[PDB]
RNA sequence: UUAUUGGAGGUAGAGCACUGUUUGGACUCAGACAAACUCCGAAUGCCAAUUAAUU
RNA sequence: AUAUGUUAAGUGGAAAAGGAUGUGGCGUUGCCGUGACACUGCGCCGAAAAUGUACCGGGGCUAAACAUAUUACCGAAGCUGUGGAUUGUCCUUUG
RNA sequence: CUGGGGCGGUCGCCUCCUAAAAGGUAACGGAGGCGCUCAAAGGUUCCCUCAGAAAUUCAUAGAGUGUAA
RNA sequence: CUGGUGACUAUAGCAAGGAGGUCACACCUGUUCCCAUGCCGAACACAGAAGUUAAGCUCCUUAGCGACGAUGGUAGUCCAACUUACGUUCCGCUAGAGUAGAACGUUCCAGG
């Protein structure tokens, strides 16, 4: 789906969510977008679910950039271990979203359709986002 | 054809800035060669209603103590989250 | 063309770290030409000269002009000094290899009185 | 299901020693280190493990050598 | 002299630092005040422990 | 304890100038991620002066 | 109690994605009284458990609620008034 | 020692991160190494400047520094 | 304005154009001698008919690359108070733009 060929550690903290996004708040690439208005963490599984909605939609007409990546790896423990006896092991990978990072971009279509396939792309991902267009 | 505004003197407090960004009032700044850091008070609604007539990189009419002298905006904030204005730095050709 | 001066001035830099950077002062500075040779006694507190002697400054009596040159600019600055009360001195060689003329500009001013 | 790491070293109490502005004696260590993050300024002397050490006793102070680079001075007093 | 100074809030509650002030500032028990020469170094003190004092 | 001055240090933040991860163009341009990345960088905390005003 | 607004669920007096001609505000346009929307305040559905009401402490209240701003009062072994006891330090009076 | 004990792993030293810009700072938290080697791989004095890309040019250092960081 | 030698965070540079000659600085000329190349007078070092500004070098104009860099705003935060992320006070980045900016400078010797 979506994760880095190699990572240098492959346990790492969990990052931090509280705040605001740093950086990609505007969409640079195409005419319109799906922004983040609710911290998360994004898994590959729903980046993957979305885009394949969004794109299915559009009958494959348009082109879409997606914004974000999963690159910190989350651990997991064996179901009845005790607390204790080390780390455990990489299960996932995710991405953190905070409140105004656009997350995907859609160009070459009408407004109306743009609409609704980055409508149906947001009923995948665990956060809550709103339509916005190339600033003015 | 001119603006009126309003000087904000001395320290702004936060408070200061954070109840004026709820009411549709925006600090600026105006500078260049000649004329210096004037920071001053700008009106949200007039603002878009030029910049829809100019654009984003044109020539933007506003005076500076009662008077044009032809300030052009060289950038200007912005939240993503509200649709709303944080600031302008007023470049005077 | 390696700009041969040039060379000679990161050698100097090197040289001049254990030398009036934290060793005895006066230096006694020389400098090489093509054909002339200069030496200047400076002391590093202030920054200041306190003597002055040349292959050009009326020296020349068309000899073997560069060894027998430096010996002359040799006395010369070693009869100056003692004039002023100067019998101390660390000998920075500029970077020049130790050798012939600037050997010689050295050795003939130890036996004029001024001891290293 | 054990674990492969859990072992660290001693920490070496590192860093500076003596304040600015301050008076000290004629041998007090200055700032300890490996390598050189500051140099030996005057009176100031740098020891085999790398360590600054005042060499006679008096005001020290940092001061600034070059760009990206500090150095401590030791001067006399009165 | 001048600012008199009044402690109003108690000191159960605070920081050791806030406690180690209104001692230095000389007040003591609850409702107790002191009369002080008025100083940029007076001024800073009451500036730290400003919602625990009252100055007049 | 405060206020005036000087100093050591690299975290919050931000950034891509090194190390690694990463998206879309041309044949280098834009855009992102980092406890064990840093060209940068606080607020505070700390060390002092042999300084003052309180206590 | 005084002044100006909000809401109508008994919210207040538990809980999410998401759904909606509930109602208040400001703003901004398209056709001449009707449509679009932008950001908002308060709500409403989503909302199923075991002895007994049973998620206000009770009665009871849509104002005895919420927001905004003033003026009083109640309220502790705090603080102060009066009397007394112990230990100190000052000497206005070894007081 | 031990998120009860047993079975498993660990026990001394060095270097990073957790560590919150002084110093110190824990867990069966995240990564590695040591139990040496050198008679020149030691001292002193002179001289020199690398990897890599196309004997020449570019190169600020992207090399090397016995052995981890 | 020339030379030697120190101090300075590239406002001190890199790059591109123009000018300058043997009074200074170098190129040069060649290995008799000092010394030298792990081969090689290329360097180092020794002595110097004569010639040139070509290169080095010093100077002049460039804002292309670097380095420097405000005010305003933002992020972040010590303190306080509400209570779960604000709301008041203080300090206050990074990035980016307006800008300095084609160095100042001590002591000696010389044509002056």
């Amino acid at each position: 789906m979506l994760l880095p060929k190699r990572v240098k550690y492959r346990r790492q903290h969990r990052p931090k969510t509280t705040g605001r996004s740093k950086g990609g708040n505007y969409v640079t690439f195409g005419e319109f977008g799906l922004q983040a208005t609710t911290t998360s963490w994004i898994t590959s599984r729903q980046i993957e679910s979305a885009r394949i909605a969004m794109t299915r939609y559009m009958k494959r007409g348009g082109k879409v950039w997606i914004k974000i990546f999963p690159h910190t790896p989350y651990t997991k423990k064996p179901l009845e271990v005790r607390m204790g006896a080390g780390k455990g092991a990489v299960e996932g990978w995710i991405a953190v979203v905070k409140p105004g990072r656009i997350l995907f971009e859609v160009a070459g279509v009408s407004e109306e359709v743009a609409r609704e396939a980055l409508r149906l792309a947001s009923h995948k991902l665990p956060v809550k986002t709103k339509f916005v267009k190339r600033e003015e | 054809a001119s603006l009126k505004s309003i000087i904000r003197q001395g320290k702004q407090t936060r408070s200061d800035l954070k109840q004026l960004r709820k009411s549709g009032k925006v600090p600026a700044v105006v500078y260049g060669y000649g004329t210096k850091n004037v920071s001053v008070k700008v009106d949200e609604v007039e603002f878009i209603k030029v910049i829809r007539e100019v654009g984003r990189n044109g020539v933007i009419e506003l005076g500076v103590g009662s008077k044009t002298i032809k300030v052009m905006v060289a950038d200007y904030q912005f939240d993503p989250l509200k649709n709303q204005i944080t600031h302008i730095d007023f470049l005077a050709i | 063309k390696i700009d041969k001066n040039k060379v000679r001035l990161k050698r100097h830099a090197r040289v001049r770290t254990n030398l009036s950077g934290t060793a005895e002062k006066p230096r006694l500075n020389v400098y090489r030409s093509n054909k002339h040779i200069y030496a200047q006694i400076i002391d590093d507190n202030k920054g200041v000269t306190l003597a002055q002697a040349s292959s050009k400054d009326s020296d020349i009596a068309t000899t073997a002009t560069k060894v027998e040159l430096a010996t002359k600019v040799g006395e010369a600055i070693a009869k100056k000094a003692a004039d002023k009360g100067i019998k101390e001195i660390v000998f920075d060689r500029g970077g020049y290899l130790y050798h012939g003329r600037v050997k010689a500009l050295a050795e003939a001013a130890r036996e004029s009185g001024l001891e290293f | 299901s054990s674990t492969k790491n859990g072992r660290d070293s001693e920490s070496k109490r590192l860093g500076a020693k003596r304040a600015d502005g301050q008076f000290v004696t004629g041998g007090s260590i200055l700032y300890r280190q490996r390598g050189t993050k500051i140099y030996p300024g005057e009176n100031v002397g740098r020891g085999g493990d790398d360590t600054l050490f005042a060499k006679i006793d008096g005001v020290v102070k940092f001061e600034r050598k070059g760009r990206d680079k500090k150095q401590v001075s030791v001067y006399a007093v009165a | 002299a001048k600012l008199q100074i009044t402690l109003t809030r108690s000191v159960i509650g605070r920081p050791e630092t806030q406690r180690k002030t209104v001692e230095a500032l000389g007040l003591k028990k609850t409702n107790s005040s002191v009369v002080v020469e008025d100083n940029p170094a007076i001024r800073g003190q009451i500036n730290k422990v400003k919602h625990l004092v009252t100055v007049e």
